[PDB]
């Protein structure tokens, strides 16, 4: 069938794994797939035990590629010595400004997501699976229903999966709007038919998750390294990138680049090579003044020569890299990212729902030179207490990247303070 | 009495019976009803209470929770417009000054014949080809005006 009109992201690889078919800009349906030896990987994994998978995985090194890099065979390992049943869940709801690079594995290959849930459920012994994709990519859902119908017809999901006696169903859930769904215990909480609101960790949802069962949430991208780990063994997808840091990454690149798009790179790659090497340079040729780690971190132009890995000195989350040049306003800029805060906070803790309010209206005062001398104070004490009693991720880092430009930027904050 | 149309009903009975629980089905039915009415209308919600087996205030405070429900405005064709960083570098203003001159309204309003409302959206995670808008579910870069007029063109 057709379905709704995607604008066509570049893509470019130096690895050919992961954008094999996805840097053609079009649905590659089953028979594709097939021809490339697609399920192949999940014939050969049915045939190992799924202690065996969990220690492929493991050893491979395969990090969380959602943008906290927790080991994944780790996580894995944590799921199976609870009781089951457990459940799977693919994290689709990719939200974090500046990030793309999932939504061209779904709408591109979405078999290769497909399989990597399959032999993921099968390892965890989890006999229900789930694809929570955001609302806001609707021909990634179309494209999802149909190729798990063409799976079902070649017999790669139902009962009895190709005579191993594993049976599996994928269920495709669609997000309404909501950033703080892509947290994981609030996406199990949207999952349940409820309001996305985090709940207290741990438990982690390996210990209590969906309906309190024990259940695992990757990200699309973690899980296409699935069939890869399988079909070249977890020593060869070693050879991949530095052996610490392992395996093919795509980095979604926007802003001020000559060729914004989505790169499939080894993680020894640096910042400046992503940049300049692989993204064509800046627009006119202008300086880095500096890079958004998405709504994360900020990055200034000291700091390139930095490995895209999950080091402590690297540049880690998404692997996503907005870029500002000389010309762009840092406030401006800052005033973005807290306006998103602002506007995604669910509102359980106070600290949160206060503060990242706060700090948008209050910047917006700054930015537009209406501020009180204590708006300034105000602003500055906001931004350093959003965290406190924070219960996920959002309120620990809402006045994260915000505060590294008032470090790394003081020039450009003063001239607003005047 | 509120009644859903037969068609309608069809689409939210085969999302309840989906999902191994009915209750999972909450915001495939509320899209589904969105899309049939071009909001979400206030008496639609105890009939959907029903179907769900959920008490009406917890149908209303998903409702009330995620922000592509639309419970005030009927509109034929949402237009939803990235106000987020990479958009905002790369010309939000320009595409929102190019829907004001080709519709006549500005973010929140809906045109006089309820044809087309303009929404401001976060980043829509397509920040490669900014500025960003959907019509719908249709995303398409921001070009230019004439490029936009031919685009807004097709939805009649
Ligand atoms: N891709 C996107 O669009 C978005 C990505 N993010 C990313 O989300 C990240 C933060 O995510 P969190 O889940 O809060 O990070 P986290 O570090 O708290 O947890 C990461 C994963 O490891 C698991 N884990 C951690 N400690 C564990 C333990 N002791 N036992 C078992 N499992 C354990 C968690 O359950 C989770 O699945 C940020 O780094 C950001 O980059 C945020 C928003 C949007
Ligand atoms: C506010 C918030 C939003 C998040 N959104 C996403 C998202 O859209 N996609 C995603 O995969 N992880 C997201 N995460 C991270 C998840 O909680 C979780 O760490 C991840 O899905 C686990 O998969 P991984 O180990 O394969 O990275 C979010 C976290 C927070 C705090
Ligand atoms: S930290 Fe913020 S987003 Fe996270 S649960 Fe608390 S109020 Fe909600
Ligand atoms: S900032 Fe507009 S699509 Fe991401
Ligand atoms: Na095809
Ligand atoms: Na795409």
């Amino acid at each position: 069938r057709s379905y709704p009109a995607i604008p066509r992201i570049y893509a470019e690889t130096t690895l050919n794994m992961l954008l094999k078919r996805a840097k053609k800009p079009r649905v590659h349906s089953i028979d594709e797939y097939l021809k490339d030896g697609g399920y192949q990987a999940l014939e050969k994994a049915l045939n190992m035990s799924p202690e065996e998978i969990i220690d492929w995985v493991d050893k491979s090194t395969l990090r969380g590629r959602g943008g906290a890099g927790f080991p994944t065979g780790k996580k894995w390992k944590f799921a199976v010595q609870n009781p089951g049943p457990r459940y799977f869940i693919c994290n689709a709801d990719e939200s974090e400004p500046g990030t793309f690079k999932d939504r061209i594995i779904i709408e591109r290959d979405p078999h290769l997501l497909i399989e990597g849930i399959i032999i993921s459920s099968y390892a965890i012994g989890a006999n229900e699976a789930y694809i929570y994709i955001r609302g806001e990519y609707p021909a990634g859902y179309y494209i999802l229903r149909d190729a798990i119908e063409e799976a079902k017809k070649k017999g790669f999901l139902g009962k009895n999966i190709l005579g191993s006696g594993f049976d599996l169903e994928i269920y495709v859930a669609r997000g309404a709007g909501a950033y703080i769904c892509g947290e994981e215990t609030a996406l199990i909480e949207s999952l349940e038919g409820k309001r996305g609101h985090p709940r207290l960790k741990p438990p982690y949802p390996v210990q209590k998750g969906l309906w309190g069962k024990p259940t695992v949430v990757n990200n699309v991208e973690t899980i296409a390294n699935v069939p890869f780990i399988i079909s070249m063994g977890w020593e060869e997808y070693r050879y991949i990138g530095p052996s610490d840091y392992a395996g093919p990454k795509l980095f979604p690149v926007s802003g001020k680049v000559k060729k914004p798009g989505v790169y499939e790179l080894p993680m020894n790659t640096t910042l400046r090579e992503v940049i300049f090497k692989y993204a064509g340079g800046t627009l006119g040729n202008k300086k880095v003044k500096a890079v958004f780690s998405g709504a994360l971190d900020c990055f200034s132009s000291e700091e390139l020569d930095i490995p895209m890995d999950y080091s402590p000195l690297g540049f880690g989350g998404t692997g996503t890299v907005i870029v500002l040049t000389e010309e762009d306003d840092i406030v401006e800029a800052a005033l973005k990212i807290a306006e998103f805060y602002e506007h995604e906070t669910c509102g359980q803790c106070t600290p949160c729902r206060v503060g990242c309010y706060e700090q948008a209206n209050l910047l917006e005062k700054i930015y537009k030179g209406e501020a009180t001398e204590q708006d300034w104070e105000g602003f500055d004490f906001v931004n350093r207490n959003i965290q406190p009693t924070s219960i996920c991720g959002l309120g620990a880092v809402a006045g994260r990247l915000i505060r590294q430009t008032l470090e790394k930027f003081p020039e450009e904050w003063e001239k607003y303070r005047k | 009495e509120f009644e859903f149309p037969e068609e309608l009903k069809t689409k939210l009975q085969e999302h309840i019976n989906y999902f191994p629980k009915k209750r999972q089905a909450i915001l495939l039915c509320l899209h589904e009803i969105q899309n049939y009415y071009g909001y979400i209308p206030p008496e639609s919600l105890k009939p959907l209470a029903d179907m769900l087996e959920l008490p009406l205030n917890h149908v209303e405070g998903v409702v009330a929770f995620y922000d592509m429900f639309d419970r005030e405005d009927k509109a034929k064709y949402r237009i939803r417009v990235c106000v987020s960083i990479v958009c905002h570098l790369m010309g939000t203003n320009k595409l929102l000054k190019a829907l004001e001159n080709i519709l006549g309204i500005k973010p929140g309003e809906v045109t006089p014949d309820g044809k087309f409302k303009i929404v401001p959206v976060q980043c829509l995670s397509a920040c490669s080809e900014a500025p960003v808008f959907m019509v719908n579910d249709d995303e398409y870069k921001f070009e230019s005006e004439v490029q936009l007029n031919e685009i807004l063109s097709r939805y009649t």
